[PDB]
């Protein structure tokens, strides 16, 4: 199978250096251009630059020239992107992608075409915050709404279930928002018969936090 | 080169013929690609060189060009096709993408059910107060929430979050959180969120006294 495998998610502090990787399998890595593309949270796709691993010829968007270094190790079919000094605004999903070619067998590829193979993305989060478990507060109530406010944690994600997974109809768990404090917050709600008047199960893997809060 | 997509969102139904457009600010020849992306997943290439169908992509996708205007057509929309679509020019460096067109599932108007939640006394012992307004199972996505603290419009101190279209009923839900210092929270009486939505004849207000 033709694939690009990217390195795992990274949570870093500003100023730190970071190198992420993109490993090709199932094709001649040195015969195709590799591009890097950024997607900031909630935004569109932005092209950062490209490299031809066969000779390490590189081009950078003016917006990223001098902020990142793109490189390749052809001996192990891996391309890299490296920051010397991460900024908070580098928080984004980063994709590597291969450019299409009809015939890879000709030695000179010509300019980079459309991206036909995409890596699965590497999430990079840059923040001065430290790992911190959530505080969980109840959202107290024919139909009644109730919920849990999961506040002030870092980094993403938390998972939320209701009644240990037995209660799934009518549940809405909202996307986290980043607060100006630099910590995240989300809420999870469920609607239930007002006649039945409930425990939300919050897990935050980074802090090893588990909280089961009764909402009365 | 600026790539502009239109419309920004499109609501359609399974079996619809849909077209979405991409205009380049100058000639890009035919070096135009179209991509599909689903939430949290990597893009997938659909069309390259303006009209060439990527191997393995169903032929219900087609691309065409008229000058600087490029069109992506889906001839019969299927459930897998609801997604965001991006165009990209690769005529000249830097390569640039359109801002995306989200294709969503059309359904009938549904007014939101609105709920307001005061801060818990647990949280008040912490120094901050979070007031939460829930807009449940509504359609279309466009809604507005305004926070009212003793009749004074709030600005800059709320954040909101929206779910993706519900897998079963194609509605949206939204939560807005008003954040106040507990000092400011103590100094006022009435807290209200005011909800405006196409499904509502007039704005709905849920409120409480501290």
């Amino acid at each position: 199978q033709v694939q690009l495998q990217q390195s795992g998610a990274e949570v870093k502090k500003p100023g730190e250096s970071l190198k992420i990787s993109c490993k090709g399998s199932g094709y001649s890595f040195t015969s195709y251009w590799i591009g890097w593309v950024r997607q900031m949270p909630g935004k569109g796709l932005e092209w950062m630059g490209i490299i031809y691993p066969g000779d390490s010829d590189t081009r950078y968007s003016p917006s990223f020239q001098g902020q990142v270094t793109i490189s390749a190790d052809k001996s192990i079919s891996t391309a890299y992107m490296q920051w010397s000094s991460l900024k908070a605004s580098d928080t984004a999903m980063y994709y590597c992608a291969r450019s299409f070619r009809d015939d890879p067998r000709i030695a000179v590829a010509g300019p980079a075409d459309a991206f036909d193979i995409w890596g699965q993305g590497t999430m990079v989060t840059v923040s001065s915050a430290s790992t911190k478990g959530p505080s969980v507060f109840p959202l107290a109530p024919p139909t009644a709404a109730l919920g849990c406010l999961v506040k002030d944690y870092f980094p993403e994600p938390v998972t939320v279930s209701w009644n240990s997974g037995a209660l799934t109809s009518g549940v809405h768990t909202f996307p986290a928002v980043l607060q100006s404090s630099g910590l995240y917050s989300l809420s999870s709600v469920v609607t239930v018969p007002s006649s039945s008047l409930y425990i939300c199960n919050v897990n935050h893997k980074p802090s090893n936090t588990k909280v089961d809060k009764r909402v009365e | 080169i600026q790539m502009t997509q239109s419309p920004s969102t499109l609501s359609a139904s399974v079996g619809d013929r849909v077209t979405i457009t991409c205009r380049a600010s100058q000639s890009i020849s035919y070096w135009l690609a179209w991509y599909q992306q689903k939430p949290g997943k990597a893009p997938k290439l659909l069309i390259y060189q303006a009209s060439s169908l990527e191997s393995g992509v169903p032929s219900r996708f087609s691309g065409s060009e008229s000058g600087t205007e490029f069109t992506l057509t889906i001839s019969s929309l299927q459930p897998d096709d609801f997604a965001t679509y991006y165009c990209q020019q690769y005529n000249s460096y830097p390569y640039t993408f359109g801002q995306g067109t989200k294709l969503e599932i059309k359904r009938t108007v549904a007014a939101p059910s609105v709920f307001i939640f005061p801060p818990s006394d647990e949280q008040l012992k912490s120094g901050t107060a979070s007031v939460v307004c829930l807009l449940n199972n509504f359609y279309p996505r466009e809604a507005k929430v305004q926070w009212k603290v003793d009749n004074a419009l709030q600005s800059g101190n709320s954040q909101e979050s929206v779910t993706e279209q519900d897998s079963k009923d194609s509605t949206y839900s939204l939560s807005s959180t008003l954040t106040l210092s507990k000092a400011d929270y103590e100094k006022h009486k009435v807290y209200a969120c005011e909800v405006t939505h196409q499904g509502l004849s007039s704005p709905v207000t849920k409120s409480f006294n501290r």
